[PDB]
């Protein structure tokens, strides 16, 4: 359980680093606009 | 000793030994290959 434990840490890793660049992106387009 | 007829059966020594899954496509690779490429996807 501990190697899917490793996994799926990965996983989340990979969303919570999209939903940050969201973030940033969104913050830069506020600033444009 | 005594008096055998002809062979009413012929017979010799012989040898007697003991007599596709669902998703058997994936065999060729390995399950940690694919585990891997999913991850290696989503990381792509």
């Amino acid at each position: 359980w501990s190697f899917y434990f490793g996994a799926l840490s990965f996983i989340i890793a990979e969303m919570v680093g999209v939903l940050a660049v969201h973030m940033f992106i969104d913050r830069h387009k506020q600033l444009r606009a | 000793v005594i008096d055998f007829s002809k062979p009413f059966m012929s017979l010799g020594i012989s040898i007697m030994i003991k007599k596709p899954g669902v998703f058997s496509f994936l065999d060729p690779l390995a399950y940690e290959i694919w585990m891997c490429i999913v991850f290696a996807y989503i990381g792509v």
